[PDB]
């Protein structure tokens, strides 16, 4: 289903740290969902940003 | 024995990508592994063995 992952790197990660990822669906393009992602780590500072291209599961459209 | 143990079976160390020096992980908690991994089975199975073999020790030793 994901179809294109892109990922910004804002600033570097040191071993053992804990990243804390918040995820969002943000929007569509014709059946495609955008994910949008923010990395950041203990002392709350971005990380990691980026878009997810992921379709929708298999659709079948049935009319009353 | 178990850091041996890794280097003497074939592909132990992927398994054990966060190592297995427990001495660290207790000597100093900011070192620790998260908690997630360490319920893993490979890692948690033999641990939990040195936990009841402790146990013994605490017992025999306190008894003489």
């Amino acid at each position: 289903r994901v179809r294109g992952y892109t990922c910004q790197f804002v600033d570097m990660v040191l071993p053992n740290t804990a990243l804390k990822t918040s995820i969002q669906h943000v929007g569509m393009i014709n059946g495609r969902k955008l994910i949008k992602f923010e990395t950041r780590n203990e002392d709350d500072v971005v990380v990691l940003t980026g878009e997810a291209e992921i379709e929708q599961p298999v659709t079948t459209f049935v009319f009353t | 024995t178990l850091s041996e143990l890794i280097r003497t079976t074939l592909d132990a160390e992927k398994v054990f990508t966060q190592g297995l020096n427990i001495l660290e992980w207790l000597e100093n908690p900011s070192n620790t592994p998260d908690k997630d991994y360490l319920l893993s089975i490979p890692i948690s199975c033999p641990l939990i063995g040195v936990i009841q073999l402790a146990h013994y020790v605490v017992t025999a030793k306190l008894l003489g």
